[PDB]
């Protein structure tokens, strides 16, 4: 392992190398990024529920609107 | 080390309402920075004028 | 909701025989112990007032409605609580992502799964794929 | 509230701190209400409030009548005991050991 | 105990938590704030003085 700060310093020092490094070094997995997925059991449950089955929309409508606004 | 620290400050995190909502990573971070002091009877901690830094 | 479950001790204390049915005699005895001697008619009337079934007695479920009536929570609390209830289809103090999706579907406002996940993440702090009451309140206030 | 007040002395013999213990006399004394769903509801609420006295100390009392003569008084007797137990005086004193026992580190 | 700087850093790192912490953590006593009060003996003395001039 290598501490980011030190690495950054090194990169700054060797400017021509930095670009090359960037080009080359593909991380096998970024710990920053989220992965979007569902579990199969949950899906099954949802499906099961599907076969079974407006006034309180206004307290939540506002929230939805806010969310939408945030999105942009 | 982090785990050990967490264990040490279990009396803090479990009792107080502040840290019940706190995340695990956050807790870990906190634990590292938490000292612990065993003050004697009649042994004052903060004195009038001293810097409140903790 | 939570503290109403801790009330059961009182109910137990009230019941002398231990049948889950508050008799008039027991009530009378309790009153006597306290240091007040009202008539049995009054007791009967009281019983009639609160109980639903009306079989010279009442259970804890019967009491529950009365307790609820007594409570009188805050307006914001009432609103927020209602919202929470609507969200949580099962009713276990926690709202899953699937549940949220279902509620959205029911409502009509359609969104992507990724978006929903993001929203959940924003809501949550401790990181357990779920949201508490406190956490929920974070979004409504600010 | 049954408010049992007590003044605390000092190691220099002077009064410095106060104590005041409380206890619920809602169901025991008399019923009054500003707003309520019913009388029964009010009574229930009172009962809920006054659990510490009526639940654990006065637990032989709910069968036998006239609790104001013995039960409430008895409960107050805890406070009375406290009056003695609230004379430690807030003094930086030695560790209290019972008589007929010798210390581990004595001469 | 926890040093303020470290705590501050932690709070900055965990932004969503900070607000929650603020909401929750009520200090039993702030060492910053003054308390306004008079002593009883002093009051008595003042009262005594009152009758003289």
């Amino acid at each position: 392992v290598i501490k980011r700060d030190a690495l950054q310093k090194v990169l700054e020092f060797y400017t021509a190398f930095s670009h090359s490094f960037s080009r080359n070094l593909i991380l096998t997995y970024n710990l920053r990024k989220r992965i979007v997925f569902r579990k199969i059991s949950d899906v099954k449950r949802e499906e099961e529920e599907r076969m079974k089955r407006l006034p309180p929309d206004h307290p939540v409508r506002r929230l939805f609107q806010r969310f939408r606004q945030q999105k942009e | 080390r982090a785990d050990i620290c967490v264990h040490l400050n279990r009396k803090v995190f479990k009792e107080h309402p502040a840290f019940r909502l706190a995340s695990d990573g956050c807790l870990r971070a906190l634990a590292m920075e938490f000292q612990t002091v065993h003050c004697a009877p009649g042994d004052l901690i903060y004195h009038a004028g001293e810097s409140v830094d903790s | 909701e939570e503290q109403i479950a801790e009330f059961k001790e009182a109910f137990s204390l009230f019941d002398k025989d231990g049948d889950g049915t508050i008799t008039t005699k027991e009530l009378g005895t309790v009153m006597r112990s306290l240091g007040q001697n009202p008539t049995e008619a009054e007791l009967q009337d009281m019983i009639n007032e609160v109980d639903a079934d009306g079989n010279g007695t009442i259970d804890f479920p019967e009491f529950l409605t009365m307790m609820a009536r007594k409570m009188k929570d805050t307006d914001s609390e009432e609103e927020i609580r209602e919202a929470f209830r609507v969200f949580d289809k099962d009713g276990n103090g926690y709202i899953s992502a699937a549940e949220l999706r279902h509620v959205m579907t029911n409502l009509g406002e359609k969104l992507t799964d990724e978006e929903v996940d993001e929203m959940i993440r924003e809501a949550d702090i401790d990181g357990d794929g779920q949201v508490n009451y406190e956490e929920f309140v974070q979004m409504m206030t600010a | 509230f049954f408010v049992k007040i007590a003044p605390i002395r000092n190691e220099q013999d002077k009064v410095v701190l106060f104590l005041c213990t409380f206890s619920d006399i809602t169901a025991f004394k008399q019923p009054i209400e500003d707003d309520s769903c019913k009388g029964w509801g009010k009574f229930a609420r009172l009962t809920r409030a006054l659990t510490s006295s009526r639940g654990v100390l006065q637990q032989l009392a709910p069968s036998v009548q006239k609790g104001e003569n013995v039960h409430k008084h008895s409960r107050l007797a805890e406070v009375l005991q406290l009056g003695s137990d609230i004379l430690p005086q807030y003094k930086q004193e030695a560790p209290k050991t019972p008589p007929h026992i010798i210390l581990h580190y004595c001469v």
